[PDB]
């Protein structure tokens, strides 16, 4: 069956270079034209141009006629997008698509996130959000973990090694102006459980290779 | 390069239409966080896996995409693309006009002593269960507005199809201990909720 599969996410710093791959299968690469599309966060689809899988002579949109390069490897049956001298404005998802010629753009790659940031990889600073019954009803306390300043995404958060699920709410992370990510996860538990019951915040950050288990005690 | 309405709305069961208006069609649907998918090709036609609700229209001055009997899963972004290179139609967000308004639940957490010990401080305002997804967050130090050191998320859908948001006010322990109290003020559909904390606590 027809398929386009691209590389995984890429974290780069400004000035660096990146190679994104587009593996086509299920059809013959040389018979259809491969086009490149760009989509920055919260934006529309930018057509970048296309490569001639027949010849291999690429054609770029103006402004992409710069440090962007389209390359081809018909042996492996793969199309490559090269970006040199990366900049913050290059932070975007990049798609490869096939031109059936009446159909589109009928097939797309899943998309490749290129993230360009001056921020170095950083492990989270985890702090305990102690129980507060003010915003919670039913004789119930809300507690949590504040995950401060980590880069890049994602971060995983569980409670009591996963034994606690119901009443949990992990809020999406904010991107501050740093840049760095801050996230906060709250669990809602019975008032009587405290302080007889133990509640631990399991925070996991693969990019930093960091893990933190933080006990959340009631108060002073 | 092309032109479409930035926004369109309809209630489930209704019929919505997206307009697309010399030098220059195919239509693409895009769910959040996923790649675009071929919706219409040849201007009248759909591939296999496209419902009968979607109908494309060519008029020769312009093109149109009509969805009849709108559904919940149709809430997404829709793109128009004609040709001579490939021209893209720009973004159009389609939001289903179902469900009633929901009042936000606001929970405010003060800085922990461990953070204060670490020569840092953060006020955490967590906002849940509100619809629609429009809220404004204002921070106050002793009834005086603060905007420096504020970081707020763009609201996002929860599991129950309501919206959540979270605001953070970063501080120095000095600033924290200085004032008598800090307030997080969330405004939603002409209604306000102000949560407050104090260093004394």
């Amino acid at each position: 069956q027809v398929q386009l599969v691209q590389s995984g996410s890429e974290l780069k710093k400004p000035g660096a270079s990146v190679k994104v791959s587009c593996k086509a299968s299920g059809y013959t690469l040389t018979r259809y034209a491969m086009t490149w599309v760009r989509q920055a966060p919260g934006q529309g689809l930018e057509w970048m141009g296309w490569i001639n899988t027949y010849t291999g002579n690429p054609t770029y949109v103006q402004g992409f006629t710069g440090r962007f390069v389209f390359s081809l490897d018909t042996s492996v049956s793969t199309a490559f997008l090269h970006i040199t001298s990366l900049k913050a404005e290059d932070t975007a998802v990049y798609f490869c698509a096939r031109e059936g010629g009446a159909r589109g753009f009928d097939y797309w790659g899943q998309g490749t996130l290129v993230t360009v940031s001056s921020a170095s990889t950083k492990g989270p600073s985890v702090f305990p959000l102690a129980p507060s019954s003010k915003s919670t009803s039913g004789g119930t306390a809300a507690k949590g973990c504040l995950v401060k300043d980590y880069f890049p995404e994602p971060v995983t958060v569980s409670w009591n090694s996963g034994a606690l699920t119901s009443g949990v709410h992990t809020f999406p992370a904010v991107l501050q102006s740093s840049g760095l990510y801050s996230l906060s996860s709250v669990v809602t538990v019975p008032s009587s459980s405290l302080g007889t019951q133990t509640y631990i915040c399991n925070v996991n950050h693969k990019p930093s290779n960091t893990k933190v288990d933080k006990r959340v005690e009631p108060k002073s | 390069v092309l032109t479409q309405p930035p926004s369109v709305s309809g209630a489930p069961g209704q019929r919505v239409t997206i307009s697309c208006t010399s030098s220059n069609v195919h239509w693409y649907q895009q769910l959040p966080g996923t790649a675009p998918t071929l919706l219409i090709y040849v201007n009248s036609n759909r591939p296999s896996g496209v419902p009968d609700r979607f109908s494309g229209s060519k008029s020769g001055t312009s093109a149109s995409l009509a969805i009849t009997g709108l559904q919940a899963e149709d809430e997404a972004d829709y793109y128009c693309q004609s040709y001579g290179s490939a021209v893209f139609g720009g973004g159009t967000k389609l939001t289903v006009l179902g469900q009633p308004l929901a009042a936000p639940s606001v929970t405010l957490f003060p800085p922990s002593s461990e953070e204060l010990q670490a020569n840092k401080a953060t006020l955490v305002c967590l906002i849940s269960d509100f619809y629609p997804g429009a809220v404004t967050v204002a921070w106050k130090a002793d009834s005086s507005p603060v905007k420096a050191g504020v970081e707020t998320t763009t609201p996002s859908k929860q599991s129950n199809n309501k919206y959540a948001a979270s605001s953070y006010l970063s501080l120095t322990p000095e600033q924290w201990k200085s004032h008598k109290s800090y307030s997080c003020q969330v405004t939603h559909e002409g209604s306000t909720v102000e949560k407050t904390v104090a260093p004394t606590e």
